[PDB]
């Protein structure tokens, strides 16, 4: 045994969505899309060709990064582990210089 | 049966859900839409000048 | 139907990119004091470095 | 009042415009940013040094 | 049901963040296209001094 | 003003209705004549019918989309994105903090860029001097080196 839903409990329901949705935001976050893409599709749509190329030409380059990475790693745990002697030559080279 | 219908898609739409999803996209655009734009088209001639 | 076609083939390469750029953002996110302060720090001796 | 035809009929177009055969393209990027910023990540102790 | 419980799990909460993303997107973007020409340079004449 | 004509409710009289109530300023005279441009007319019940029709199939399912576009875009953003949530997510909280913390340093960072640009624009040229610079130090340096004290 059942019950069809009635047309007051089917406009119930319509109308708890409609007001705890929080529908008013819909027409802003359209409007601000409408900002977006307002005379700019063919340039969002090369930008992303030009994203491709960029992000495929960078991810090329993955390995020579982390090798730099490292590189410049190294390098500045040295000077770090040797900033006393670069304070001392900055106190006392340029007024000999 | 229309209204067995609609009663069986409103179940499924939270209001508490959609509410916080709804406002978490208005205040992520709200006022920025053009401003994103216009960083599309800068960082399309970006990528056109660096590639 | 274009973002039905556009969701359909892109998913199974989403969660992947999602990772490594949250990983990645976070690498930097956790370090935005350091970070700051470095790019300050780098913008004076880059400011006498230019200069001269 | 949010299905005013003009927004509508703009954002509509844009949208085809925009995401047209572009299936490959965002997948290549994906794949791609998604190496690369792994390949970033895996030196996290080395950048924060 | 299931479409909206993943929005309201991916935009729970993130609506100051996701406009801070924004603006810092726009803002960043705004300002490399303006200075479009030092990074070129940079790019250029890196190069050889480093090989040097 | 503007003259609309309005059907109050589901059977009525409908009624013209003057929209914008008199504030001051000068006042619509006697004898005037309202073109259509400043006329508006009720919807109509079968203007209603035919929007409804008209969006009901232009939208609707079809033999070769048997779920109908929005039913397709449904299925594929809840196919799409299952599990995926939380990824998202944590993405997003990432990339706000990251280009959050760049763009307070934006100014500091482009500073750099444009001093790194007047350095690299006043060096790069004197590449070859560069290194004849260093072979002439190690040169000048092992000529006071030539034994141990």
């Amino acid at each position: 045994s059942s019950a069809y839903p009635t047309i007051e409990r089917t406009l119930a329901g319509i109308s708890g969505i409609l007001t705890g949705g929080g529908i008013p935001n819909i027409e802003v976050i359209q409007t601000e899309v409408f900002n977006i893409l307002n005379g700019r599709a063919d340039q969002i749509r090369e930008f992303l060709n030009q994203l491709d190329t960029f992000t495929d030409e960078l991810n090329q380059q993955r390995e020579e990064i982390t090798r730099a990475i490292d590189s410049t790693n190294r390098l500045l745990n040295i000077v770090s582990q040797r900033n006393d002697t670069l304070d001392r030559v900055l106190t006392e080279f340029p007024p000999l210089i | 049966t229309l209204f067995e219908t609609i009663t069986a898609i409103s179940e499924q739409v939270d209001p508490i859900k959609l509410n916080e999803t709804l406002t978490a996209a208005a205040q992520a655009l709200d006022g920025l839409g053009d401003k994103f734009g216009r960083s599309i088209v800068d960082g399309n001639a970006i990528l056109a000048d660096v590639n | 139907n274009v973002l039905s076609e556009t969701v359909d083939q892109t998913s199974p390469h989403l969660s992947a990119a999602l990772d490594g750029v949250a990983r990645f953002s976070e690498t930097i996110g956790k370090r935005d004091e350091d970070v700051k302060k470095l790019l300050a720090s780098a913008n004076k001796v880059a400011t006498v470095l230019g200069d001269r | 009042r949010s299905l005013e035809p003009e927004k509508v009929n703009t954002i509509a177009t844009s949208l085809i415009t925009i995401f047209q055969g572009q299936g490959g393209t965002i997948n290549d990027i994906l794949d791609q940013t998604a190496q690369l910023t792994a390949s970033l990540a895996d030196r996290d102790q080395a950048i924060g040094e | 049901g299931t479409l909206l419980d993943e929005a309201a799990t991916a935009f729970g909460g993130l609506g100051p963040s996701l406009q801070r993303l924004v603006d810092s997107t726009q803002a960043i973007a705004g300002d490399f296209r303006a200075n479009i020409d030092p990074v070129n340079d940079i790019i250029e004449n890196s190069g050889p001094i480093i090989d040097s | 003003a503007t003259a609309s004509i309005l059907n109050p409710s589901l059977v009525a009289s409908r009624v013209i209705q003057l929209s914008p109530p008199y504030t001051g300023g000068p006042t619509l005279r006697d004898g005037a004549v309202l073109d259509v441009d400043r006329t508006q007319v009720p919807i109509e019940y079968d203007e209603v019918r035919n929007q409804v029709t008209r969006l009901l199939a232009d939208l609707g399912p079809t033999p070769e989309q048997p779920k109908g576009p929005f039913g397709d875009i449904i299925e594929s953003f809840a196919d799409g994105f299952a599990g995926k949530g939380e990824q998202l997510n944590r993405t997003l909280r990432g990339l706000s903090d990251a280009l959050t913390a760049l763009n307070e340093g934006r100014g500091d960072f482009f500073a750099v860029v444009k001093s790194l640009a007047l350095f690299v624009n006043a060096l790069h040229r004197s590449d070859q001097q560069f290194v004849a610079l260093n072979n002439d130090l190690a040169q000048f340096t092992n000529s006071f080196t030539n034994t141990d004290q």
